[PDB]
């Protein structure tokens, strides 16, 4: 039983007898208040799990492209070998199926490929059917 | 209204709404049948199925005679067929029966179309299969039923197949009677083997009679009471009986409904009070399961972009598929199989299984695609969905089944027939060998061989294969191929089976 | 953004797409594009050796093997080739091994997808080629090697090189190994937990060799018998004292037998008590074979036979119900059992049984049991639903 707090404010607590997988963070009082860019969406999360593709999740990642986004960006900052193991399981799901051109439109990716850089790349990766 | 009704399967005259169909109405009625006669020089289809086609026509041709109309038989394609003779016959309704399988249902699409912008009006029925295969699969939350116990638990659960329709009579022939046009109607004649090409010399009796009333004869002789009364395989069974009714209902020209509540009629009057068991009705039902299966899935009779189908990695060998296409394995069973499949058109179903593992898992470990295709040519019963069906099936390429069951080429040979009278029948060059050497002659001491005027090695090929140490290699490639499937790590084969939708 | 995400990020995503999910992937921007050829994308891949001559399949495009090669050779740790028919498609793999000198593999495999085309080299291409992984991986920890002409001088290169690591050995139909041969593996390589190979090569000295004080427990142990020859070959025998060595040693060993054998070829098997774990009659066994089967076999798990012949063999599956209590899952074709003794093999076992597959023609009918009533009587005892596998009659 501890207590943090975020960038952007000043709010949350939380244990680390329960919270047992506080890793990337297993850092500061290993030697309050100390926590920079993230926030709250992010607490019971990783409270739910961390006592054991599993879902809820499906339920708890069904927010909108930002916020999985910042999910993620906030998933490493403390390791989560469960919880950006599985914000990634997600992006995957979307990817696996697109073409380059359409990958492109659902992740608002910008096209920063010359020509010869992107015609070099079309062509090795045929390379990659039977 | 000038009605032309369009006979390609449903070969007959009973349960034939379709036709029926054409006739409520009056004025004019012309059955046809389209033929490609030169799409018939082509090798798709041996004498057997083409002399079964025509025997069919000619029974139908003179049906219609009893019905003072005639056959018309027109050559060439539907397509650039069907609008010259609307015209020329000022045509108003087309009818047929409809077709599930895939490449037909696209060819009628197209056909209906046509024939929208031209005026004619389409009617079609399906008297084909025993179901609207298009229920059962809605039912199934609009997929079909990949597995013939759960094919049953859901026909079991439904409503029974309409009963057979009546013919039309006479009565309403005359009412829409047309004009034939005398020694022309012979310009829309029943063409002879001769004149589609073939060879027709020595030819002798067909062993499977063509048409309805060769099938209604069969149907009624089959049903004979206590013949009947039998369901411990035979031998007599190889050969092909008199009662057998699967080219007819492949043709049409057997109703399979009809088929269907004679047979239920039958067993109510033996086993009486009672409701029989679906097992009765096996041979229906296996068909049903393979059509309901096969509409819509246009790649049904090839391995890849077959989304039922497990992909295997056969070998393409036109060597090895020749040998057992021509009966030049070194196997009295396989090939004495082959042999009656090329001479009469017809095997019975459990030697379909010897030949049709001999060549996929079994020993050659040739595609069943190949399979498919040599059969297509020479078995009378054998349409694009039951045929492929049953060759995914056999091969473990689909439906879910287990494959450690061998079909060994002598063993289960012998077994099914220890006499040899079946090999002895195909295979005459070993008339001398007694049964005890006659599955397996390379096993015979010379001073056996010679008294039976029968070399191994000249008179009669030697085995292509050592059986057991294919089946040790085959049996090991199944395994890999169903593990990787199931992703089951793990030392049983009974468990890398999956038993339904893949994991 | 997600053009320049993170890329260790990136990584994680891209763990989790098949090979051409990547490529296009990769595609998307500069960013992602410097992710797919990163080595953890690359510790492992499969060889598709073949060609339209002789195979309906697709085979892996000869640019993506030199760039597999040129920018992943020290990347790759795990390595299979499926090999087809044709001599070009075993040339084709070993023109790939012998380029492998940068290579640390753990596991290399072997692959026979149809007719054995490695057997259609010359012996010491093919030798001289896998050797190049012999002597270049250290770390070698499995190796599948099946219809191989691999020879006795080969396997002493791959002793002398990884007998610190080898624990997969799998070398079933390699007609140029003696059991003089295999010896030295088993004997130098303390490490080996599972192994498969032809009866031929198995020996009282082999088994003696694993049950050895230096050796690890065995995990597995496959043994094909197979009538490679005349219409009725008679195979050797081991001791009693080597079977019983060899549980003792390893005493949770799974220990799978197929037989492909004849009439009775069997006299020399099923004579005294084995460990056996796993048995698969791939052609036929006799009524008296099967008796011995269950006098003989207390560990028996899964016991699955592809045909008999004439005898109902009631009491032969009574028997193995009764003295093997570890049996989960049976499989018969091809013979016969009366559907009353079927049914009092099923109330025995019955709960047990996580796997029973018959085909329909098996069961015989009697006075008390017809066809339509089993599948609801063993049905209950399994507390599954449950019926015989049919054939389709066209």
């Amino acid at each position: 039983s501890i207590k943090l707090q975020s960038s952007d404010g000043e709010i949350f607590e939380v244990d680390v007898e329960i919270a047992k997988q506080s890793v990337t963070i297993k850092t500061m009082l290993e030697d309050p208040v100390p926590l920079p860019n993230v926030n709250a969406a992010i607490l019971k999360k990783v409270i739910q799990w961390c006592t054991h593709i599993p879902v809820w999740d499906q339920e708890f990642l069904k927010v909108d492209q930002g916020t999985l986004f910042e999910l993620i960006l906030a998933a490493n900052y403390l390791d989560i070998k469960g919880l950006l193991d599985v914000t990634c399981k997600t992006v995957a799901n979307m990817i696996k199926g697109k073409t380059p051109e359409e990958i492109r439109k659902t992740f608002n990716i910008k096209n920063d490929f010359t020509e010869e850089e992107e015609a070099q790349v079309r062509k090795e990766n045929q390379w990659c059917e039977e | 209204a000038s009605s032309v009704h369009w006979f390609r399967k449903g070969l007959r005259l009973h349960d034939n709404p379709a036709l029926l169909a054409a006739v409520r109405g009056a004025r004019c009625v012309r059955c046809v049948y389209i033929l490609d006669p030169w799409f018939a020089a082509s090798s798709s289809v041996g004498i057997n199925r083409w002399r079964f086609l025509l025997q069919s026509l000619e029974d139908l041709d003179t049906s219609l005679r009893k019905l003072n109309s005639r056959l018309f038989v027109v050559r060439g394609q539907p397509a650039d067929v069907f609008p010259r003779l609307f015209k020329e016959w000022g045509v108003t309704r087309l009818t047929f029966e409809y077709d599930s399988e895939p490449f037909g249902k696209e060819r009628d699409a197209a056909i209906m179309k046509m024939a929208k912008e031209a005026g004619v009006e389409v009617v079609t029925e399906n008297s084909h299969t025993l179901y609207d295969l298009d229920r059962i699969i809605e039912l199934n939350g609009q997929k079909p039923p990949l597995t013939y116990k759960r094919f049953q638990a859901l026909i079991s659960r439904m409503e029974l197949p309409k009963k057979p329709a009546v013919a039309v009579s006479s009565q309403q022939m005359e009412s829409c009677r047309a004009e034939i046009q005398e020694n022309h109607d012979d310009t829309y004649g029943v063409p002879s083997l001769e004149e589609l090409g073939f060879p027709t010399e020595g030819l002798g009796p067909a062993v499977w009679q063509g048409g309805e009333t060769e099938a209604l004869a069969r149907l009624d002789k089959h049903l004979e009471r206590k013949a009947w009364v039998a369901n411990r395989m035979n031998a007599n069974s190889l050969l092909a009986s008199p009662t057998g009714l699967s080219p007819y209902l492949r043709f049409g020209c057997l109703s399979c409904r009809l088929f269907y509540y004679r047979l239920w009629d039958l067993y109510k009057k033996v086993k009486r009070n009672s409701t029989p068991p679906l097992s009765l009705f096996g041979q229906l039902l296996w068909r049903e399961f393979f059509y309901t299966a096969a509409t819509n899935n246009p790649r049904f009779d090839r391995m890849e972009g077959n989304p039922i189908c497990i992909q295997i990695p056969w070998d393409r060998n036109p060597e090895a598929l020749a040998k057992w296409a021509e009966g030049k394995t070194g196997f009295p069973w396989i090939d004495a199989i082959m042999t009656q499949l090329r001479q009469e058109g017809w095997i019975h179903h459990l030697a379909r299984h010897a030949v049709a593992c001999f060549l996929t898992r079994g020993d050659l470990w040739v595609s069943w695609e190949s399979g498919v295709r040599v059969f297509d040519e020479l078995l009378l019963d054998a349409d694009f969905s039951v045929n492929a069906g049953s060759w995914m099936w056999l091969s473990c390429s689909a439906f879910f089944q287990q494959f450690f069951h061998c079909y060994c080429p002598v063993g289960f040979g012998r077994r099914t027939d220890p006499s040899g009278d079946y090999i002895r029948r195909y295979l005459p060059k070993l008339k001398g060998f007694p049964s005890r050497y006659i599955y397996e002659p390379w096993n015979a001491p010379e001073s056996v061989q010679k008294a039976a005027k029968c070399i191994i090695g000249v008179d009669y090929p030697r085995p292509i294969v050592n059986h057991a140490e294919t089946s040790r290699l085959n049996i090991e490639r199944m395994k890999q191929i169903y593990q990787q499937l199931s992703r089951y790590r793990g030392l049983c084969l009974l468990a890398s089976v999956p038993s339904c939708v893949e994991d | 953004d997600w053009g320049n995400l993170l890329q260790d990020i990136i990584l994680q995503v891209f763990k989790y797409l098949p090979l051409l999910d990547r490529a296009h992937a990769s595609q998307v921007c500069r960013n992602w594009n410097q992710v797919f050829h990163m080595p953890d994308l690359w510790r492992c891949f499969e060889f598709e050796l073949n060609q339209p001559a002789t195979s309906y399949l697709k085979a892996t495009h000869p640019e993506l093997i030199k760039q597999i090669i040129k920018r992943h050779s020290n990347h790759l740790q795990y390595v299979s080739f499926k090999v087809d028919s044709s001599k070009e498609s075993a040339e084709a793999a070993c023109d790939i091994l012998s380029q492998l000198v940068n290579c640390s593999l753990k596991t290399l495999g072997l692959i026979s997808t149809a007719r054995p085309s490695f057997m259609d080299l010359p012996k010491s291409h093919f030798i001289s080629a896998l050797t190049v992984v012999f002597v270049n991986s250290k770390s070698l920890s499995s190796l599948k090697i099946d219809d191989t002409p691999v020879d006795d001088p080969s396997l002493k290169v791959l002793v002398a090189n990884n007998s610190d690591t080898l624990k997969l050995l799998k070398m079933s139909s390699c007609p140029h190994v003696s059991p003089a041969g295999i010896l030295c593996v088993a004997d130098q390589c303390h490490g080996l937990r599972e192994l498969a190979l032809n009866y031929h090569l198995l020996s009282d000295e082999l088994l003696l060799a694993l049950s050895s004080e230096k050796h690890v427990r065995l995990e597995h142990l496959r043994i094909d018998v197979v009538s490679e020859n005349p219409g009725q070959t008679h195979f050797h025998t081991i001791q009693k004292s080597s079977w019983d060595a060899f549980i003792r040693h390893s005493p949770k060993v799974n220990l799978v037998m197929y037989f492909f054998l004849y009439e009775e070829e069997f006299d020399p098997f099923f004579r005294y008590e084995i460990p056996a774990t796993h048995l698969y009659f791939g052609r036929s066994v006799s009524k008296d074979v099967l008796g011995r089967v269950g006098m003989t076999c207390p560990r028996l798990v899964e016991l699955v036979v592809c045909a008999n012949g004439l005898r109902p063999l009631d009491e032969e599956l009574i028997r193995i119900a009764e003295r093997c209590k570890n049996l989960s899952a049976i499989g018969l074709g091809e013979c016969e059992v009366s559907c009353s003794a079927f049914v009092e093999f099923v109330k025995m076992c019955g709960g047990r049984l996580s796997q029973l597959s018959i085909m329909e023609e098996v069961l015989i009918p009697d006075q008390k049991y017809s066809l339509e009533q089993i599948h609801w009587e063993v049905s209950k005892h399994l507390g599954r639903v449950w019926f015989p596998d049919m054939m389709p009659t066209w």
